[PDB]
């Protein structure tokens, strides 16, 4: 009746890219239709229609993994919920990232990621600026029911610039595909299967590649932080400017 | 609601509420109009101007929004009549 | 030290990090303890569990104290 | 406690969206030839509050 | 009064929530990975003046790093001295932890 | 009808128990790699259509309709060369149908590899051996080089034009490596790590070639289903399931045996008949897991008149795997029994999806703790609940498979679970 | 199991570390099955050889080795060696008597297995005899499980050539002790079922169903 | 609207900068997107000798930041043009969603 819906713009002003504009897949992210291109997997057909899936290893530069199951949208005639990270988006797919479904989905993630997860967040440098703590908030349940022995990981030697704490990191594995692909020194890895899953190098092996400093900004989790930036500050107390960078001449 | 069947369309201008207290959002000229109603009226008898809350906007074109709220005494309601002025 | 010469100026009552090396390690039996604090866990820290595979001690982050396998 | 499902709980997100939809001259002029008559039961209820003089009758003074 | 844990060893974890809770912002705290390895605040400095005394601190603080002992007689001759130190004169609350100790094991039942 | 019986010329896996010699003379007598040549000569589309026809099913975990899983491959190749990942691996508590598959004529799954192969367009067969069949896989690339030598396989498809060779992998001590997405990695060289199913192995799937996964048992029984009568083989079992599931009766049964048998096969009768009986008398059954692990139970008072096909152990809230029936009398610890369950997919689950990963060590601790009694009368519900999180959202069944022993044990005894936390309860005060 | 290394004299990077011979020729053979490239689909084969070679377990070196051998970064060989449980990274002894503990184990008395196994040995659970000789380890369903206890030794007294992963099933505490006493003995045990009266995967009174001759049937 | 607004001289001849904070590269989520600040570059920020903490000297210190955010790049400029500042607006950059699938991870490498 004369509504005025919202704009619906992408979630980040993010420029969606038509290879050409005849492929657009037109995919119903909750009731709204969106012309996504030809591949556009889920998460991205919702990004595109300004629904933020909650994502812990599903990096843009990165590969698309499911070491995790966060995103979870329920689309309309799949019996389980698909992870939205690694769903094409097939043309008429209806997305549903709200339904019950999909919120007991992403609840029920959450849970199991701060199941074994320690209570570094006080002690954790990236407390303030956290996905799992900032999901946990605004997607995860407001309670935990395991109540028993955390499994704990030791702390890796990764040179003096990246700090490790692996018993934060929830092993979505999205620094151990930064260094084989965007960083290709290929020196961490995902050693062992199970809860006992620990990532790092095998070997005590300093992070020799430079770019693998950038793996603390794709860690989701404190695990992986700023050794230099040791503890210094936090989240919130840094003021910050858009500043560009002179010590080489890539700018 | 009885008050938006009475009043005349064009004094509630811009916009309309229907939870959290409803409000009338009006137009500045039809404003002091719109407060002689809803008092010196009998089925909406306000008589209590609770508050005049200014609310700055700085992102709008009419920063500012002057929210007159308003105690009906008698029949036992609330109602915020809005506007919206900018600096000058 | 040199972070404790920032924020003490007394230097005769031993500072926070000597009185923290200086108390033994604490034995345990599995790969993994609680250190909820000091003894009452909610008058210690948020429980802090703590790997114990490496054979020197593994400090609890929140509070300083060292554990070890005690195989 | 250990039923932990929130979003049924939820209180504040779980909330209708707002529906803010335009009416134009047409729906304005419809809605008022469609109130006929403002017959009694559509127009607000007094709150209905006399003063009534008692010293001590609640209660008999002990509450 | 910065408490300290029964070894040693300051309770205050630099996680600066207090930092961040305090609605009169008079806890300001730098944080360095001293050489043990195990952060700390290099400096913790309530200004005592500017704080409103509403325990907010005691309740954000994680490991009860910050608690407000019962002193409240500390009228000073000049304000300098009433702007609390870096983790000197907050750490004057092992002398008021006899006190504070109490009054934690008592109150942490709520 | 009345299903079950199989006579002695109706069983497909003859030398099962390795009384017969099982390579090459004593496999042609046996009817295997008999001629080939013409099957590989009548062509492909005709393979996949008998196989269809066939209605045989997935003799692994899945169920899933084999010959419609071979028409998935692509018809025109275009330059991705199809292969087939043959799952020997099972690895699956309970399954010892491949053992006997891989040893005690190969030549069959040999000659299924190839039959399949040339069914599904494929160009290389990758037996992936569990890696600890040591000897099995041994008794293979024995048989293998046999049928190298004998023109079988390689270069000529028995003498075929048909250019297909067999490759033996071997895993190495992974239930997950054996899963259909998780086997291409686990044999592309890295980790036993399953990918997701958008991309499906017809379509990426081995070296982002396409290829299909089958169980040993079903590429097995392809040959000797087009030798024989795909008619045939169709007459047993009831009207969807149908066909000769090898079986695995497992434990607390008087004589535990694996034997090839009908489907639809009531439960009873395959245990009264085949295995001996449930030690002490049907009367002594608690629960039988009808199925691998990866499946509820069922409490003995649905297991009297319960058919062992896909379809009706689906109908009675369980499912039937590998068929690999693990018996439980009066005389367990049924709990402790699910809570080694959960253990092994705990220990057996690559942890790279969270839902699983963190969840499995959940379930575990849970079921450690209920087969004491420490839990209280709302964990159970809570365990169902942890279940039904695992269950959906894991990336492959695996999360299933670990889900599906807890949630039956809950349905079924959850009279049990409760009686040992008021026990508790009890013991305490 | 730590999923990662800690150095020692027997076991670090160092340490120079390559295929033997009657083992290269293996290496070849094994390369040659998969394609010339995605030649990492060797890993496994390898890494096998690479710890029937040394004896039974994977050092650092042979990691590093089988990397060179197979053109891969060293990580993806330690992420595999870390992830599939045949590969022991500690030295397991000669033997690593691998008795499984699954449920259709548990229940036919696997834990009195490993119980008796354990204390006649005289280990924890995974620490290596005094003797250097057994281990006990623990591992999932085995396959073999309609014969319903069982024990896997590794043989690694030899190395790729004495390499026998025997299957001893159907034994009881009795029949596990004497296999270890035989098999420190020096001496191979026969392996299979480690109880008579039946046939391998058998119905323990002889067989019901595979009892006419084989012959090719109506085709 | 810049005299009338009661500002000193001195602030009105402000040079700022009219940006939209880019996302905190640390956490992948973009919930702080779309909220164009204005800038007053106020760097001038000593320590007051006595305590260690900081001590500014301009007022716009933190209102650039904190509770002055517009919603839109021709709000901001309108305000700062409103006021008299001398805003450089400087564009946010947004990323492209280039077409990505799962499938081209498992990419076969012919031979
Ligand atoms: C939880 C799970 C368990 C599996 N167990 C087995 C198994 O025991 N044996 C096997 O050959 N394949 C197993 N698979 C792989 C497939 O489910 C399926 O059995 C195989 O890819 C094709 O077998 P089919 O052609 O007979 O359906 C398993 C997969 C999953 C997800
Ligand atoms: S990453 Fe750090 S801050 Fe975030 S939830 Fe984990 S411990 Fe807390
Ligand atoms: S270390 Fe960080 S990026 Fe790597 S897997 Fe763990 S949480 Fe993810
Ligand atoms: S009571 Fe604590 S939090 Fe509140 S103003 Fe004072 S110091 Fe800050
Ligand atoms: S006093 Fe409490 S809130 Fe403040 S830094 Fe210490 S632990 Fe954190
Ligand atoms: S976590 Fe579970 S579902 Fe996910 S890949 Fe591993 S075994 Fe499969
Ligand atoms: S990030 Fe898409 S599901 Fe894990
Ligand atoms: S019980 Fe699974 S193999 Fe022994
Ligand atoms: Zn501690």
């Amino acid at each position: 009746p004369t509504q005025i819906l919202p704009p619906r713009n992408p979630v980040g002003g993010a420029r969606v890219h038509f290879s050409n504009p005849e492929d657009a897949i037109e995919v119903f992210v909750d009731g709204y239709a969106v012309k996504v291109p030809k591949g556009f997997t889920v998460l991205q057909a919702c990004e595109v229609a300004g629904v933020d899936i909650p994502r812990f290893c599903y990096h843009s530069r990165l590969s698309i993994a499911g070491n995790c199951r966060m995103c979870l949208v329920e689309v309309e005639k799949s019996p389980k919920p698909v992870a939205s990270c690694a769903m094409p988006a097939l043309p008429g797919m209806k997305i549903k990232t709200d339904t019950p479904i999909a919120k007991k989905a992403r609840e029920g993630v959450m849970e199991f990621l701060l199941m074994n997860h320690p209570l570094d967040c006080p002690i954790c440098d990236q407390g303030g600026e956290c996905d799992l703590q900032d999901q946990s908030m605004a997607f995860g349940s407001d309670r935990g029911r395991f109540t028993e022995m955390k499994r704990s990981v030791v702390d890796k030697n990764l040179g003096p610039l990246v700090k490790t704490v692996m018993t934060r990191c929830i092993q979505c594995t999205r620094c151990v595909r930064f260094a084989s692909e965007v960083a290709g020194v290929q020196d961490l890895g995902i050693l062992g299967r199970g809860s006992g899953e620990e990532i790092g190098t095998y070997v005590e092996k300093l992070m020799t590649s430079e770019l693998s400093g950038n793996v603390i900004d794709i860690c989701p989790v404190g695990a992986l932080t700023s050794k230099p930036f040791a503890f210094k500050a936090r989240n919130w107390e840094l003021k910050a400017t858009e500043t560009i960078d002179v010590s080489d001449a890539v700018g | 609601k009885y008050s938006w069947e009475t009043l005349p369309k064009k004094w509630v201008k811009k916009m309309e509420r229907s939870e959290h207290g409803n409000r009338f959002d009006t137009n500045t000229d039809y404003l002091f109009q719109l407060l002689c109603f809803l008092k010196l009226h009998t089925y909406t008898r306000v008589q209590v101007l609770i508050d005049i809350c200014g609310v700055d906007y700085p992102s709008r074109k009419r920063r500012f929004e002057v929210v007159y709220n308003l105690l009906s005494t008698r029949y036992n309601s609330r109602i915020r009549v809005q506007t919206s002025a900018d600096e000058v | 030290g040199n972070h404790t010469a920032k924020w003490m100026q007394d230097r005769s009552k031993k500072s926070p990090m000597e009185l923290i090396s200086e108390v033994p390690p604490i034995k345990v039996d599995g790969r993994i303890v609680a250190c909820e604090g000091d003894t009452n866990p909610a008058l210690g820290h948020p429980i802090e569990f703590i790997c114990l595979d490496l054979n020197e001690p593994a400090i609890c982050k929140y509070c300083g104290l060292r554990y070890v396998q005690d195989h | 406690v250990y039923n932990i499902v929130y979003h049924g709980r939820d209180q504040r997100r779980n909330r209708p969206p707002i529906r803010r939809y335009v009416l134009t001259k047409d729906n304005v002029v419809q809605m008022m030839n469609e109130k006929k008559s403002f017959d009694v039961s559509d127009f607000p209820k007094v709150y209905l509050t006399t003063v009534e003089e008692d010293l001590d009758t609640r209660g008999g003074g002990y509450e | 009064a910065l408490r300290r844990y029964p070894t040693g060893e300051e309770r205050c974890i630099a996680c600066k929530l207090c930092e961040a809770v305090c609605p009169a912002q008079a806890i300001t705290i730098e944080a360095e990975e001293r050489e043990d390895g195990s952060r700390r605040t290099t400096r913790y400095d309530i200004d005592m003046t500017k704080c409103i005394y509403c325990g907010f601190c005691q309740e954000a603080c994680p490991v009860d790093a910050i608690v407000e002992g019962p002193n409240f007689e500390f009228a000073t001759e000049t304000h300098e001295e009433l702007l609390y130190d870096k983790e000197k004169l907050l750490e004057n609350g092992d002398r008021w932890e006899t006190e504070i100790a109490e009054n934690l094991r008592s109150e942490s039942l709520y | 009808t009345h299903f079950g019986g199989l006579k002695d010329e109706d069983r497909i896996f003859t030398n099962l128990y390795g009384l017969h010699d099982p390579f090459l003379k004593g496999a042609m007598k046996r009817g295997d790699w008999h001629r080939t040549k013409d099957l590989v000569l009548k062509g492909t589309d005709w393979i996949v259509n008998e196989m269809k026809k066939s209605g045989l099913r997935g003799r692994g975990g899945a169920g899933f309709p084999s010959g419609l899983k071979w028409s998935f491959m692509p018809k025109v190749s275009d330059g991705r060369p199809s292969y087939l990942v043959v799952n020997a691996d099972e690895s699956e508590p309970g399954t010892c149908k491949d053992r006997e598959i891989m040893r005690h004529d190969p030549h069959k799954l040999l000659e299924g590899c190839l039959i399949a192969g040339v069914g599904m367009r494929a160009s290389a067969a990758y037996i992936y051996i569990r890696g600890e069949y040591v000897n099995e896989r041994l008794n293979l690339e024995k048989a293998r080089r046999e049928a190298y030598a004998a023109g079988l396989l390689g270069k000529n498809a028995c003498g075929s034009g048909y250019d297909f060779e067999v490759y033996i992998h071997f895993g190495a001590g992974a239930y997950i490596c054996g899963e259909e997405t998780a086997l291409l990695e686990s044999l592309e060289g890295k980790q036993g790590k399953p990918r997701l199913k958008p991309p499906f192995p017809a379509n990426a799937g081995l070296y982002g070639c396409p290829t299909t996964v089958t169980n040993v048992e079903t590429v097995a029984v392809s040959p000797t289903i087009l030798r024989r009568g795909p008619e045939w083989f169709s007459s047993f079992g009831r009207k969807n399931n149908a066909g000769t599931k090898l079986f695995c009766i497992s434990g607390h049964v008087n004589k535990p045996c694996t034997v090839e048998e009908e489907m639809s096969i009531p439960l009873k009768e395959l245990i009264e008949r085949h295995c001996g009986g449930v030690r002490g008398g049907w009367d002594n059954l608690l629960a039988i897991i009808p199925g691998g692990s990866s499946v509820p139970l069922i409490p003995k008072n649905i297991c009297e008149d319960v058919l062992m096909d896909f379809d009706a152990l689906k109908a009675v809230q369980s499912g039937l795997g590998t068929a690999a029936v693990i018996v439980m009398d009066k005389s367990t610890d049924v709990v402790d029994a699910i809570a080694r369950l959960s253990y092994f997919y705990k220990h057996e689950s690559c942890g790279q999806c969270t839902p699983c990963r963190e969840g499995t060590g959940w379930l575990w601790m849970i079921m450690e703790r209920m087969k004491v009694g420490n839990a209280k009368l709302e964990e159970i519900d809570m365990l169902q609940e942890v279940t039904k999180q695992i269950e959906g959202h894991t990336i492959c069944a695996l999360g299933d498979a670990a889900a599906w022993p807890v949630q039956g044990l809950i349905r079924h005894f959850r009279p049990e679970l409760e009686r040992r936390i008021r026990e508790r309860a009890e013991r305490e005060l | 199991a730590l999923n990662y290394h800690l150095d020692s004299p027997d076991n670090k990077p160092d340490l120079p570390w390559e295929f033997s011979e009657a083992n290269q020729s293996k290496v070849k053979e094994i390369l040659s099955y998969y394609p010339s490239n995605y030649k990492q689909s060797a890993v496994i084969p390898l890494l096998d050889l690479a710890q029937q070679q040394n004896g039974g377990w994977l050092p650092v070196s042979a990691m590093n080795a089988v990397a060179k051998v197979i053109e891969v970064a060293p990580i993806r060989v330690y992420e595999v060696a870390t992830f599939y449980s045949m590969f022991n990274r500690a030295k397991v002894g000669k033997y690593h008597l691998l008795v499984c503990g699954t449920t259709p184990c548990m229940i036919r008395g696997s834990r009195d297995i490993e119980s008796a196994l354990l204390d006649h040995l005289g280990v924890k659970r995974g620490e290596v005899t005094k003797d250097g000789l057994f281990s006990v380890g623990e591992m999932e369903c085995m396959g073999c499980c309609v014969n319903a206890p069982m024990i896997t030794v590794a043989d690694y007294s030899n190395g790729s050539e004495g390499y026998t992963y025997n299957y001893f099933e159907d034994v009881t505490p009795e029949k596990v002790v004497e296999i270890v006493e035989k098999l420190r003995k020096g001496e191979k045990p026969p392996h299979g079922t480690q109880n008579p009266k039946r046939i391998k995967c058998g119905p323990e009174g002889g067989n019901k169903t595979l009892l006419g001759e084989p012959k090719p049937p109506q085709f | 609207i810049g005299k009338v607004s009661g500002i000193p001289e001195e602030h009105l001849s402000r040079k700022v900068i009219i940006y939209s904070p880019a996302r905190t590269a640390t956490q992948s989520g973009s919930g702080k997107l779309g909220k164009w600040k204005i800038n007053f570059v106020s760097t001038l920020k000593w320590e007051n000798p006595l305590m260690g903490w900081t001590s500014t000297g301009d007022p716009y210190a933190n209102v650039g930041d904190s509770a002055l955010a517009f919603d839109s790049e021709e709000a901001a400029k309108s305000f700062a043009e409103r006021h008299g500042w001398d805003y450089k607006v400087k564009k946010p950059n947004t990323p492209l969603l280039k077409v990505k699938s799962y499938s081209d991870n498992f990419k076969w490498k012919g031979n």
